[PDB]
DNA sequence: GGCCGCTCAATTGGTCGTAGACAGCTCTAGCACCGCTTAAACGCACGTACGCGCTGTCCCCCGCGTTTTAACCGCCAAGGGGATTACTCCCTAGTCTCCAGGCACGTGTCAGATATATACATCCTGTGCATGTAC
DNA sequence: GTACATGCACAGGATGTATATATCTGACACGTGCCTGGAGACTAGGGAGTAATCCCCTTGGCGGTTAAAACGCGGGGGACAGCGCGTACGTGCGTTTAAGCGGTGCTAGAGCTGTCTACGACCAATTGAGCGGCC
């Protein structure tokens, strides 16, 4: 059978670390899976096209910190490449 | 049969009252009538088209949705 | 190889990092995901998970209620100029609008 | 041909009784 | 008096959070609208409903856009033209 | 009951039995002004 | 400080293709503004993919990429 | 002529039951993900070959500072077209019901067009030259 | 009437390709079961209509001054050579992820259990309006 493969789990369990006292309703968590979804999607998107204008064959973490600076606007982008960078940091080791 | 009349003149009324206008001239029914139809119509044909390569009957949330990706109008929250 | 872990868990994150990786894998994004970009990615999804996240749960206690729901999510989308350009011109299921007015309406 | 309907019906037609006493049995304790 | 109605009406409809256009009504037009696409589909019940917040979602913009020019014209009182202008600035039509 | 009045309506009950049954003690109820519109033709009260 | 550069009377000839009948003072200024934050737009998304590309040099990929990012592809340079 | 006496029709206060809808399970089962392989191709580091893009002085139509004017801006008050809101009746949208039928998905095994090893060949890109179109 | 960019051909290696091969994704045929098209009965709010009446947009006359169009004053933008910092090829070396086949965790489902608010509803207290007495 098919199955959901949603990330509603993860958007939860950041909610209950943001606000503990606070719950998800299941249209929100529809809206939260289809930002993440989207997000998702556009970035590994700019990522396939940014690999070619290279015409390198990889994807890493220099095609998506490229593309999280293409797409998000002002301190999104600086914040989400701190994100990037902090989580590799820690993967590496 | 001849269903564009539908959209009521209160909905009208109300919908261009959450879009804010404060006097609506009774000019403005039918092409506002006639815009939604042909919004409609692309939505529809785009998803119609997606039915059809799909060998699939049924339109679907997610044809609706991929046609609104399309477009570049996107709407979250009935999946994808 | 005894008690195996999740590579979110090595990378720090809630979000899952296999999940990611199978994704791009299986997307036709690349023909080599190297695994530093679904980390990356992971975290950058998860940071503007909280973002988004904490300015709905502060929209939804501003409007009294300890729940978000899809209004409090346009409620707090329509309230940000940095996310009002990333969700510019996405539409949100039961958000309705931002309650707004040209001054030249208003009586007397 | 035209009876086609009948392998269709049965199976829904015992799946009624079936349920409803399932359901009329979760009130015996 | 009159107009003064018709302002307290705006505040009711953006606090409000349901749906303006009547579901059958929207129902039989989408499906109309279909018939010369294709005869004898099958709408999905999601599908309509996502098509009915796409299409007043459109309109709530319009709305304002609408709105706009005929504020920068001067008046509160909006006038098809005001459509026209929109749709052409807008690179739809 | 007293909530799905057009789904109890609908078919017709021949004969009533109605228990414990001082809960129709006050014609002010919702109980009761809904309860009277039942197309029986016998009813039994069972007051305890 | 450059942007003062981009003249009045080329202003007015880059109206006059777009067919206005007559122009106010304060558009020559303000149109200064308009080509300035254009080109800070275009101008950071093709030096972000210079970046990436490890270049000193914006080439017209660089900007062509940009262009097409913000969804006004320009035909006839880069392919 | 005025106020209060007995009665009974009245707001105003706490437990019962439900239903929406999460919240957290409460497991549990399964299917992806993680682990630790065996392995090789893309990326780097490295130098090398070179246009290509900076930076120098010449030179004319373009940039820019002042001239009257006439039609366009925008005001002001007329003036009449028309939008809102008053109110009740009418009718079709809502709602849930339920059938019975179509058809979306499930899910099984077979098999054919695809990937790809490697062997061909002719297709069509860099450079040169002949000469005619827009200026 | 002009000659630099176009238009045709040479030189030649790579890329479009055929023959030869193994196989997993797609086709097909089967049924389950999900659920949507139809269609019924009734509710009672949404809408349309008749209707009253209030007020905005366009309109036409008029006065003001800004851009247009013309003109005078004078320099910086379009074009040629040298400088020297980058950009594009090609290789060795191997960093890096591939692709593999199991071991295990955690993520997902349906449902339970527990809300638990939050809503009508019933149940019992106690209070104001209803009608009558008195000097």
């Amino acid at each position: 059978r098919s199955r959901k493969e949603s990330y509603s789990i993860y958007v939860y369990k950041v909610l209950k670390q943001v606000h503990p006292d606070t719950g998800i309703s299941s249209k929100a968590m529809g809206i939260m899976n289809s930002f993440v979804n989207d997000i998702f999607e556009r970035i590994a998107g700019e990522a396939s096209r940014l690999a070619h204008y290279n015409k390198r064959s990889t994807i890493t973490s220099r095609e998506i910190q490229t593309a999280v600076r293409l797409l998000l606007p002002g301190e999104l982008a600086k914040h989400a490449v701190s994100e990037g960078t902090k989580a590799v940091t820690k993967y590496t080791s | 049969r001849d269903n564009i009349q539908g959209i009521t003149k209160p909905a009208i009324r109300r919908l261009a009252r959450r879009g804010g206008v404060k006097r609506i001239s009774g000019l403005i029914y039918e092409e506002t009538r006639g815009v939604l139809k042909v919004f409609l119509e692309n939505v529809i044909r785009d998803a119609v088209t997606y039915t059809e390569h799909a060998k699939r009957k049924t339109v679907t949330a997610m044809d609706v949705v991929y046609a609104l990706k399309r477009q570049g109008r996107t709407l979250y929250g009935f999946g994808g | 190889r005894a008690k195996a872990k999740t590579r979110s868990s090595r990378a720090g994150l809630q979000f899952p990092v296999g999940r990611v990786h199978r994704l791009l894998r299986k997307g036709n994004y690349s023909e080599r995901v190297g695994a530093g970009a679904p980390v990356y990615l992971a975290a950058v999804l998860e940071y503007l998970t909280a973002e988004i996240l904490e300015l709905a749960g502060n929209a939804a206690r501003d409007n009294k209620k300890t729940r978000i729901i899809p209004r409090h999510l346009q409620l707090a989308i329509r309230n940000d100029e940095e996310l009002n350009k990333l969700l510019g011109r996405v539409t949100i299921a039961q958000g309705g609008v931002l309650p707004n007015i040209q001054a030249v309406l208003l009586p007397k | 041909l035209t009876e086609e309907m009948l392998l269709k019906r049965e199976e829904r037609a015992r799946k009624r009784r079936l349920q409803a006493a399932r359901r009329a049995e979760e009130h015996k304790n | 008096r009159p107009g003064t109605v018709a302002l307290r009406e705006i505040r009711r409809y953006q606090k409000s959070t349901e749906l303006l256009i009547r579901k059958l009504p929207f129902q039989r037009l989408v499906r109309e609208i279909a018939q010369d696409f294709k005869t004898d589909l099958r709408f999905q019940s999601s599908a309509v409903m996502a098509l009915q917040e796409a299409c007043e979602a459109y309109l709530v913009g319009l709305f304002e856009d609408t709105n706009l020019c005929a504020i920068h014209a001067k008046r509160v009182t909006i006038m098809p033209k005001d459509i026209q202008l929109a749709r052409r600035i807008r690179g739809e039509r | 009951v007293v909530q799905d009045v057009k789904y109890f309506q609908r078919v017709k009950w021949q004969y009533m039995v109605l228990d414990e049954a001082q809960a129709l003690k006050s014609s002010s109820s919702v109980r009761w002004k809904i309860l009277l519109q039942f197309q029986c033709r016998n009813r039994l009260l069972l007051t305890g």
